[PDB]
């Protein structure tokens, strides 16, 4: 591959500053150039560095090229949830329609929310049509705690998610366990660390 | 007292896979460089070819040929594609510039289609000359849309060939303003015409090329002498006959006279029929097979 | 596609028994792609050295062939030409004389 | 603009693949890729204009064919398991590229299954303490992960309070050809939750086999369809 990319994925919190990169080994290098990939979606450019040394800039965007090191970065500057795409680096060889593209696998971007009142908890959910189908739901944690899968085959845990209520200004984080057997929400996430001040109703 | 400098490249595609690039650097009538397909480096073929140069300086020069060579190459055949979806293919380059007392110069690209003089830089970009074929247009549009190259070879011709050229004419002055004396030997062969001989005047070793040779009777210049076409000796000497068509028993009283700047006003006089001659043609005797055909 | 034009020529003057240079300068010529041989009594001479290829003003190449030769008053000598613009190749036997 | 069609394909090995590609940008060079992880795109195939078509770095298995200067195609006459990937297309005079075709070639079709749906009403315990309601979506085994899952509350398709995972979970991690899981989440106001008249529906497309594709097996033809599930607000 002649363009690499690093970090593998970046993990930060809403608000900080995050710094991509880029190293390529290409012969000519006429232009390099910046992608936004989200997730299910197509390419988006978001700048183009032309000059053996360049600087662009786009809103919270910013980036450098330097040729003779044939090294690219780019800056997110207060970088937001919706910031959360792989970023792709793109050399092109030619200023021309004779040109090729030469495409690094890219920085996956992950933006996790600030939640400045944690209220940990894990709710039993019923099924709308049958009541005895239930679902546990993990919600409201800090973004502190990493959700572990399942050493059990009959559980299902799933990753970590964050919704955004936008009218309300309000993040939260929440994971969802289910099994098809013993099984109770106040253990479904033991293989998990949970905080102290989980809330745990009883059924 | 002008001198010519001139970078000449000829590109072969005989189809979809197959390149060679070759190329070769003249100051005037003097090889200073040498570029094969084989090697990754441009050579020197004489140790004053870098010029007045630094090394730095000639390497960032080479390494930008050497981009290019990849690049041209990668260029023509993705225009062939674009226009024959023929082959083989000849492309040539002219290249350098030529000058001036004092200080002035014009330089020059032109670049050849299948032997034909088809396009030229000129000022900012890539023109067609006129008569020429009429797809050239969107090729010339989509290299003319290359605006590194533009630049790039802008400052090679306005810039960088005039600088390089007056460092290699004070770096090879010695060998440009070098002398070296012809030698002369005469010779005939039959004429095309029935009674008629043909007589040779050959003049070999000479350096510069400029060179006087005609026929004469005494203060008289022969009207019917015909000076032949330069040719190359191995080691950069010059080679020229000039010819002389008589009637058989007119070639007594005749001589070869050859004027050249290294003989300095002493001229070379072979008379025909001379005791000098007679010996030199009898050290040249020979079975006379596979002679010229004569009709 | 032009057709190759073979000159053959000595060196110095030619002088039995001597050892001189034999040039075969082939001109005129296009496509590029060549094939060229010195020939001493019909044989390939091995030790022929090789110019580097041009072209001139009219865009045809040019290449100059060299090599070590005694002339003498039997030894025939010739120049072959193998070319895409040619059937057969083209040989041109050296005439002192011309 | 580029568009492409289909966005969604499950196929089968030995089978016949066609993505479209159109572009009004009026540019002469179209471009093909496919994207894999670990990799960055790479070019299949390419084009400089109607009639023309061009071997990229990978073209083994693909064919392609520029019709005009609007349409470029990607044809897979003998569709293998390793053509599996998401295809981009590409133009320019700069490239624009397309929003992507997700591509399924499977061994055997006998293992495409539709998924189940279910919606999980919120906790009393949750409503009490934070004045929120989470609904969960639940969608299970289906094969191939090739679904689209979405809210709509009365009717219109919300994204506020949104989250819905990423990646399927698969529900036999030890077998090579399982079938998966997807959740998803939508958050209200208590208040809202607690209104009989306000509907919840979750929308799940799944993309499995098509009409020209046969099927012998005695259950349901796994076709292409929505299935949904839905909860109504409750005050109590
Ligand atoms: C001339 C006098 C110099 C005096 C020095 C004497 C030393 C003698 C050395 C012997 C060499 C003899 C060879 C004679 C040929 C002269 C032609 C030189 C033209 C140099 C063009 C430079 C630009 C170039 O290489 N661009 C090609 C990459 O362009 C890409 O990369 C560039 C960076 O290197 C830029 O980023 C550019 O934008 C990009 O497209 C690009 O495919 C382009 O279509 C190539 C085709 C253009 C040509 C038809
Ligand atoms: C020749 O021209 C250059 C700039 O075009 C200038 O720097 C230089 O002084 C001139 N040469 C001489 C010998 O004056
Ligand atoms: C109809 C003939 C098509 C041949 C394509 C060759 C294009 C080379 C362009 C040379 C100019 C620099």
């Amino acid at each position: 591959t002649q363009v690499e990319q690093s970090p593998q994925s970046l993990v930060v919190r809403q608000g900080e500053n995050s710094v991509l990169q880029c190293n390529y080994s290409v012969t000519p290098d006429n232009h390099l150039r910046w992608f936004k990939q989200d997730t299910g979606k197509g390419l988006v450019s978001l700048t183009v560095l032309v000059d053996q040394k360049d600087k662009t800039s786009n809103g919270r965007y910013s980036a450098t090229l330097d040729k003779d090191a044939k090294h690219s970065t780019l800056h997110i500057t207060a970088t937001l949830l919706d910031d959360t795409a792989t970023y792709i680096c793109v050399v092109g060889d030619r200023g021309s329609a004779l040109g090729r593209l030469h495409f690094g696998a890219g920085t996956q971007l992950i933006v996790i929310p600030d939640i400045q009142n944690p209220d940990p908890a894990v709710y039993q959910l019923r099924d709308s049509k049958s009541s005895d189908k239930s679902v546990c739901l993990f919600t409201d944690f800090d973004s502190q705690t990493n959700v572990s899968q399942s050493k059990d085959s009959d559980v299902y845990i799933t990753d970590k998610c964050v919704l955004d209520m936008r009218s309300m200004d309000f993040k939260s984080n929440s994971a969802v366990a289910w099994s098809n057997k013993d099984f109770a929400c106040a253990n479904a996430f033991n293989n998990s660390i949970i905080p102290e001040d989980t809330f745990f109703p009883s059924p | 007292k002008n001198y010519t400098f001139r970078c000449l490249q000829m590109s072969s595609f005989a189809n979809r896979s197959w390149s060679r690039t070759d190329s070769v650097v003249w100051l005037g009538d003097l090889q200073t460089h040498r570029w094969s397909n084989d090697s990754a480096t441009i050579s020197f073929t004489k140790p004053w070819s870098q010029g007045k140069l630094s090394n730095q300086q000639w390497e960032k020069l080479q390494h930008m040929f050497q981009v290019y060579r990849v690049s041209f190459t990668r260029d023509i055949q993705e225009l062939v594609k674009m226009m024959s979806p023929d082959y083989p293919i000849e492309i040539q380059l002219s290249a350098g510039c030529e000058m001036y007392p004092g200080n002035a110069s014009e330089s020059f690209l032109h670049v050849a289609f299948q032997g034909k003089y088809v396009v030229r830089f000129w000022g900012t970009s890539w023109q067609t000359v006129p008569g020429a074929p009429s797809w050239l247009d969107l090729p010339i549009k989509v290299l003319n849309a290359d605006q590194g190259t533009s630049a790039t070879v802008q400052m090679l011709l306005n810039d960088t060939c005039p600088l390089f050229v007056r460092g290699l004419l004070e770096a090879g002055k010695s060998d440009l303003e070098k002398q070296e004396k012809p030698v002369a030997w005469l010779s005939s062969v039959p004429s095309s015409a029935h009674g008629h001989r043909q007589l040779v005047c050959h003049v070999s070793g000479f350096y510069p090329k400029p060179v006087w040779v005609m026929w004469m009777r005494g203060d008289q210049e022969q009207q019917g002498t015909h000076r032949g076409d330069f040719l190359p000796n191995a080691d950069e000497t010059w080679y020229l006959q000039a010819t002389l068509d008589v009637e058989a028993g007119e070639e007594a009283g005749l001589a070869c006279r050859v004027k050249h700047s290294s003989l300095g006003g002493q001229d070379i006089i072979l008379y025909w029929g001379s005791l000098h001659h007679i010996l030199d043609a009898q050290k040249m005797v020979w079975n006379h097979r596979h002679h010229h055909h004569h009709h | 596609q032009k057709t190759p034009q073979i000159q053959v020529y000595s060196r110095h003057p030619p002088e039995n028994g001597k050892p001189n240079i034999l040039n075969c300068y082939v001109t005129q010529f296009h496509p590029p792609h060549i094939e060229i041989q010195m020939l001493k009594n019909g044989k390939k001479i091995p030790k022929v050295e090789m110019s580097d290829m041009s072209f001139s003003k009219d865009w045809s190449f040019y290449i100059l062939a060299h090599t070590e030769f005694t002339p003498t008053e039997t030894d025939t000598y010739a120049c072959r030409v193998k070319h895409a613009s040619m059937a057969e190749p083209k040989t041109v036997y050296w005439d002192r004389d011309m | 603009a580029v568009t492409q069609s289909p966005r969604n394909k499950v196929a089968v090995t030995g089978g016949k693949v066609t993505l479209s590609c159109n572009q009004t940008n009026n540019h002469n060079n179209m471009y093909w890729y496919r994207q894999d992880t670990g990799h960055g795109l790479r070019l299949i195939h390419y084009s400089y204009g109607a009639g023309s078509t061009e071997k990229g770095d990978i073209p083994d298995g693909y064919k392609a064919s520029r019709p005009s200067q609007e349409n470029f195609s990607l044809i897979l006459e003998l569709a293998t398991p390793s053509q599996t990937s998401v295809y981009f297309c590409a133009s320019g005079d700069e490239q624009f590229f397309g929003p992507g075709t997700r591509l399924t070639v499977l061994e055997d079709l006998k293992n495409v299954f539709p998924p189940e749906v279910a919606v999980f009403e919120p906790s009393e315990a949750e409503i009490s303490h934070t004045q929120k309601a989470t609904l969960v979506c639940l969608a299970t085994g289906f094969y191939p992960d090739h679904v689209e899952l979405s809210w709509w509350v009365n009717g219109k398709e919300v994204h506020s309070g949104v989250c819905t995972d990423p990646q399927p979970l698969k529900e036999q991690p030890a077998l090579n050809d399982s079938r998966y899981a997807l959740s998803s989440r939508l958050r209200v106001s208590a208040t809202f939750w607690q209104n009989p008249r306000n509907h919840f529906r979750c929308q799940v497309q799944f993309y499995g086999l098509s009409e020209n594709d046969e099927w012998t097996q005695d259950r349901a033809k796994p076709v292409t369809q929505i299935v949904s599930a839905e909860a109504w607000g409750r005050a109590d």
